[PDB]
RNA sequence: CCUGCGCCCGCCGCCCGCCCCGACCCACGUUAGGGGCGCUUGCGCCCCCAAGGGCCCGUGCCAUUGGCUAAGCCGGUCCG
RNA sequence: AUCAACUAGCCCCGAAAAUGGAUGGCGCUGAAGCGCGCGACCCACACCCGGCCAUCUGGGCGAGUGCCAUGCCCCGAUGAG
RNA sequence: GUAAGCAGAACUGGCGAUGCGGGAUGAACCGGAAGCCGGGUUACGGUGCCCAACUGCGCGCUAACCUAGAACCCACAAAGG
RNA sequence: AAAUUGCCGGGAGGGAAGCGGAUGGGGGCCGGCGAUGCGCCCCGGCGCUCGGGGCGUGGACUGUUGUCGGCCGCGCCGGCGGCCAAAGCCCGGGGGCUCCGCGCCCCCGGCAGCCGUCGUCGGCACGGCCGGUACCCGCGCGCCGAAAGGCGUGCCCCUCGGGGCACUGCGCUGCAACGCCCUGCGGGCUCUCCAUCCGACCCGUC
């Protein structure tokens, strides 16, 4: 269809339809739209020697990213990367920039929510349920990182304070972690071992060979 | 092995290296050849194609508080029959690299 | 040095490169003088079509140019009524009043090394090597060139 | 699967002449690895047999012989003429197998084993289907008997795959015939 | 998918007849043996 | 022959009725990929073509010497051991520094001397004698040609396998009581745990 | 035999450096044969193809704050 | 059941030289030899696709907001000495 | 001319003047001719180790107590058994 | 100044050394080696420029991922056509062979399960290298939609799906998301030494 759907997207007549200029013969009577002639600025600033050329807002629309066929809610991913490296964990949802939505949970694992790219994760075949689980108050902007600047330079005493000081994870979040993995271990306690499945990590013992392994 | 000690999962697969892509008279450092535990078949090799390696090594002194140093790379294409690939990592593999062990990654995963 | 004046008429000036070409009793006895140079058979639709698209390239004012569209054709040919790529084939495969000038505005088409590999090149295709006749074999030879 | 050779009939006369408007029409059954190789091989005959050269020919028509019973064991019997270092000579042979094309690869195989006679050398003049009773070779004939039973007394021992193979083992291979 | 009358009736039965007769016909010369009774002195060799 | 890819921190490999040539070909190619490998018991390596041919084999060697120097000259060695590594060192280019690392990752004995007499011993497969020679093609053992050529130390190596073979099958006596007892303590507790253990039924064997 | 101001050994306080990432596993013998188990000591039974197997908390951020602890298993150390 | 000639494959004899010694070496014997095949694969500065440098070819730039015009831009092919 | 890596001619090509891949090694043998690079694929030749690539799938022949035998040119072997 | 020599510090060495390509380790050196400015704004003083904050941005070099193109490599699956296609399968018929490979071989006619060869058409999954848009694509001009994308009318077509064509206009027109470091034990280096693999005979001359 990769072709069949090229094919049809630069017929004459769809091309028409998809933009529109149906309904913009609408409103400006029977005829297509003229323009204007912005950029009458008259107050230059300055005038550079270089031929300028000016700051591109592009009008390209890149497309969304796919998300692999077996990542589908409810089912137990393995993180290949990171921190977490093994540790099994449950998919909720896909974000806005492509990255997906994992919950440990943290009760289980010690995996808070997070994202994690599609990459460095494998799925595997198992389904938890979770349309009873309630995500929407997740965004990708819930973890915007808004990181500060590069003046506090890990020094001697900052080193093990910063542990010892608390300014981290706030109160809403660790009260958000407690309303989600409350909701997702009743489906969890359903199957059994699927706790403690979850509890330990994956590990390649010797002779497991991956491209034979199915997961 | 009992109560050992070590780094505690696995999520890589050994793989050492067996030199650079040869002629009888001429050399190419561009790419090297890696072994690949376990994998034994042209055709096995699909499923690696693409994934990051690293070859991990001590150098003399400390820089960034460790005296590890760690290049990343490649698999790229099967090498032969039985199982070779082709890698290309971001600076030419040492010489002296050959018969030593790199780790193969399964990150970009499909 | 009489091989080698052969292959310039027949545009053949370089190792893979194709041409397409009419039989007759004056071409068939200019094959038989260079012919372990060469391999040649009976092209058909798809590999006539597939070569002119894929690999195809004019010859306008004595310069290379790809025929991505097919004004290349109309101000190439024109005034022989080829106006499009598929006419363009059209009057090669169905060897036709303009043969002549539609294959001749054809630069000679450059070809890969073939994927798979050849046989002995320094054989006749009848003895199990590459040169030669291999008539509607030569079909299967055009898809690992292409 | 393919097989390595293809019998063909070839159909071919001379050409019209201003006397001679139905020239004489000539046929061969032949052995070749593709229609190209089989039609080559026709002019070959042609040329020192009836005297007629590709030149001053023309070609009708080229069909592929087929096994008709693919799936039962037939006998075969291959007359053949061929060149040896130090002249020409007529063999005759006894093959089994369940296609006629499967019969002349393995023929092929012996004279370029027993002989070190090449392809190019070999002309075949008839083929036949020797029922049995009437086999000659010996090796041939020790085949044609209901209550056959032997062992393997030669048998391979390899993996299923080379995605199995190793170059270790702990334990010697355990075999018996 | 749902047995449609799926390749109905090309042709009649008299012309099914006459092409499996002709083409069966042409079978028999493809597989025509020479006899070999030109060679005298091979006679015997060729079994013939 | 690209190399086993093992982990393995050696491989002891018993020599016994594998052929020198693949053998030694097989070993080379593990030494340049990196891998130590013991060989032991290379008084049992088989040699195809007859002990004579192998004789004449060998006193054609003695004869190659620098003429004006012997001492200079070819090296000839009579241990079966020594006898295996320099084939092996034919098999690899030991003029390099690459070379003489791979030759320092091998042992070879005659015998099987400790620590590797209670060590897992491997076969190579594709250089047995069972499967690369046809019964009744002469052959002769590389501690027969040995004998023959002037190594004395082939008593002393017979001495010590046979008190070594038997103190290995008492071994073998001893862990085959203590197979029987475990066996049934397979049943006993697999009678224990009934549905339990049902996940293993279909893929046990 | 072992440096009179020189050295050696043993315990814990560790800090680097080094290797590794489960860096687990002993039958002989032959292959036109062999293996395990019972009883005539040979006969029966079962198994013979590859370690392509077994083993091992195999599951803890090289590993959370404390307590308790069977039977079982692994290490260090004592002795024999 | 057997006898006799002939024929042609590999093998063996015919087949002797001076430093020590060469299928390139090690080695190989259901070959790692010989003859014929089947699948892949490996390997050139050669072929294909792309960037860049140079040569050669053919073009565009004034009632000039116009240029080291001996300049910039575009097109195609080419490159051993 | 007994012959010669000998002397003299005819047609074409090569070396000389030319690197590159293969023939272990070589001016003219096989492939192929070249700017500096990335990726792909080939030719001759190969795929047990040296040495990149199968100890790959098939069928026969050979057993050498002579260094069996194993690369176009090419590094011989004959009459005769 | 060089040849050549001594001392101090450093580095390497199994019958040469030096050399060409790679890179790894050490050195030694590089701050134009690498940015912290610009637009809205609120005053408080001198519409223009500095002093405080409010504001979105924004910096060598390098990392990962996405998405679009181009070229390539690999794997799978489906349809159609030719041949007498044959065949196995189910049914029916036809010839001699003489105790035998014997429940033998060969032959033909119907048909409704699979399976060559040659040609062709289609879909799909994976992977490598390059590129990132001043036109080709793409965007705004209407609404819905987070975004994919959808939404209108009329003629023709089968008539399910839905399909195909239609009038076309104005302008605009460098793809993204997150990172790492920031005087450091950092980054790179065309410089020096050394190591290793591959290549590699001493020039001038007749
Ligand atoms: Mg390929
Ligand atoms: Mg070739
Ligand atoms: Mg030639
Ligand atoms: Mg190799
Ligand atoms: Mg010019
Ligand atoms: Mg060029
Ligand atoms: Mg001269
Ligand atoms: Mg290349
Ligand atoms: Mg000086
Ligand atoms: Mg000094
Ligand atoms: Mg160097
Ligand atoms: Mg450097
Ligand atoms: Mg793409
Ligand atoms: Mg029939």
């Amino acid at each position: 269809s990769k072709m069949a759907l090229g094919i049809k997207r630069a017929s004459r007549s769809h091309t028409y339809h998809r933009r529109g200029l149906w309904a913009i013969k609408a409103k400006h009577g029977g005829a297509l739209p003229k323009a204007e002639k912005p950029a009458a600025v008259a107050e230059p600033k300055f005038y550079p020697a270089d031929d300028v050329k000016p700051r591109t807002v592009s009008t390209r629309k890149p497309h969304p990213t796919k998300l692999r066929s077996t990542i589908t809610p409810g089912t137990v991913l393995i993180l290949l990367a990171g921190r977490y490296m093994g540790k099994r964990v449950v998919f909720l949802k896909q974000l806005q920039s492509g990255l997906l939505l994992i919950t440990g949970p943290f009760k289980i694992n010690g995996v808070p929510i997070r994202r994690v790219n599609q990459a460095y994760v494998i799925a595997t075949s198992t389904k938890v349920d979770i349309s009873k689980v309630n995500v929407q108050k997740f965004d990708d902007k819930y973890f915007a990182r808004e990181k500060k600047t590069r003046a506090k330079k890990t020094e001697g005493e900052l080193f093990e304070s910063d542990k010892e000081a608390t300014k981290n994870l706030p109160d809403f979040k660790k009260d958000d972690q407690k309303v989600i993995d409350a909701e997702l271990i009743k489906a969890i306690d359903a199957v059994p071992d699927l706790k403690n499945y979850l509890g330990a990590r994956f590990s390649l013992r010797d002779g497991d060979k991956p491209h034979e392994m199915t997961f | 092995v009992k109560g050992r000690t070590g780094q505690r999962v696995r999520l890589y697969v050994r793989g050492t290296i067996l030199g650079y892509k040869r002629s009888k008279s001429n050399q190419y450092e561009t790419a090297s050849l890696v072994q690949i535990e376990g994998v034994n078949t042209r055709e096995d090799v699909a499923w690696y194609g693409g994934k990051r390696m690293a070859y991990v090594y001590k150098a003399k002194t400390k820089s960034n508080g460790t005296h590890y140093r760690c290049i990343w790379g490649k698999v790229s294409r099967p090498h032969g029959n039985t199982g070779v690939v082709r890698a290309k990592f971001t600076s030419n593999l040492p010489a002296e690299a050959m018969g030593k062990k790199v780790r193969v990654f399964m990150y970009p995963s499909s | 040095p009489k091989t080698k004046k052969i292959l310039q008429l027949l545009r053949l000036r370089q190792i893979f490169n194709g041409v397409f070409l009419k039989v007759n009793k004056a071409t068939i006895n200019m094959l038989r003088r260079v012919e372990p140079y060469v391999a040649y058979g009976y092209p058909n639709l798809k590999s006539v079509r597939e070569l002119i698209y894929k690999r195809g390239y004019g010859k306008l004012n004595k310069q290379r140019i790809p025929l991505a569209n097919n004004k290349v054709i109309e101000e190439g040919l024109g005034k022989h009524n080829i106006i499009c790529i598929e006419d363009l084939v059209h009057e090669i495969l169905t060897v036709g009043p303009h043969f002549k000038e539609a294959n001749n505005f054809l630069w000679p088409f450059k070809l890969k090394a073939p994927l798979g590999g050849l046989k002995k090149k320094r054989n006749h295709y009848v003895e199990g090597g590459d040169a030669g006749n291999r008539e509607n074999y030569i079909n299967q030879l055009v898809r690992r060139m292409n | 699967v393919a097989f390595r050779f293809h019998q063909y009939q070839v159909v071919g006369r001379a050409l019209p002449t201003p006397g001679d408007e139905q020239p004489k029409i000539y046929r061969m059954k032949l052995w070749a690895t593709n229609e190209v190789r089989a039609k080559s091989k026709f002019w070959y005959f042609l040329r020192k047999l009836k005297k007629v050269k590709k030149s001053n020919g023309q070609m009708l028509a080229i069909n592929e012989i087929f096994e008709k019973n693919p799936t039962t064991i037939k006998n075969y019997g291959i007359w053949l003429r061929y060149q040896s270092r130090t002249g020409y000579h007529n063999m005759y042979k006894e093959y089994r197998d369940t296609t006629l094309n499967g019969a002349v690869e393995q023929m092929y195989t012996e004279m370029a084993s027993r002989h070190r006679v090449r392809s190019p050398c070999i002309q075949i003049i008839k083929t036949a289907t020797v029922n049995f009773k009437l086999c000659k070779r010996d090796n041939t004939k020790q085949f044609h008997n209901s209550k056959i039973k032997f062992p393997l007394v030669y048998q391979k021992v390899r993996p299923p795959t080379r995605k199995l193979k190793t170059t270790y083992k702990a334990t010697r291979p355990n075999l018996f015939m | 998918k749902e047995k449609i009358n799926s390749k109905r009736t090309k042709l009649s039965a008299e012309e099914a007849s006459k092409i499996k007769a002709a083409g069966k016909a042409w079978y028999q010369t493809m597989i025509s043996d020479s006899d070999y009774t030109e060679f005298d002195v091979f006679s015997k060799w060729l079994g013939v | 022959v690209s190399g086993s890819g093992v982990c393995a921190k050696r491989v002891v490999v018993d020599a016994r009725h594998h052929m020198l040539g693949r053998l030694a070909s097989i070993v080379a190619k593990e030494l340049l990929n990196g891998q130590r490998v013991v060989v032991v018991r290379c008084e049992e390596i088989c040699m195809s073509g007859g002990l004579v041919r192998q004789k004449m084999k060998y006193l054609r060697f003695l004869r190659k010497r620098m003429n004006t120097k012997p001492s200079h000259g070819p090296i000839h060695f009579r241990a079966p051991a020594k006898i295996l590594w320099r084939t092996i060192r034919g098999m690899i280019p030991h003029k390099t520094a690459r070379g003489e690392a791979a030759l320092a990752r091998l042992k070879a004995y005659e015998g099987v001397p400790p620590p590797y007499d209670r060590t897992k011993r491997m076969v190579i497969p594709d250089a047995l004698k069972v499967l690369r020679l046809q019964p009744g093609h002469r052959y002769c053992l590389l501690g027969q040609l040995s004998k023959e050529v002037g190594w004395n130390y082939a008593d002393t190596i017979r001495e010590l396998e046979e008190k070594r073979k038997e103190k290995a099958k008492v071994s073998y006596d001893r862990r085959k009581q203590l197979a029987k007892l475990r066996v049934k303590a397979e049943k006993a507790a697999e009678e224990k745990l009934g549905t339990q253990l049902e996940i293993l039924a279909p893929i046990k064997y």
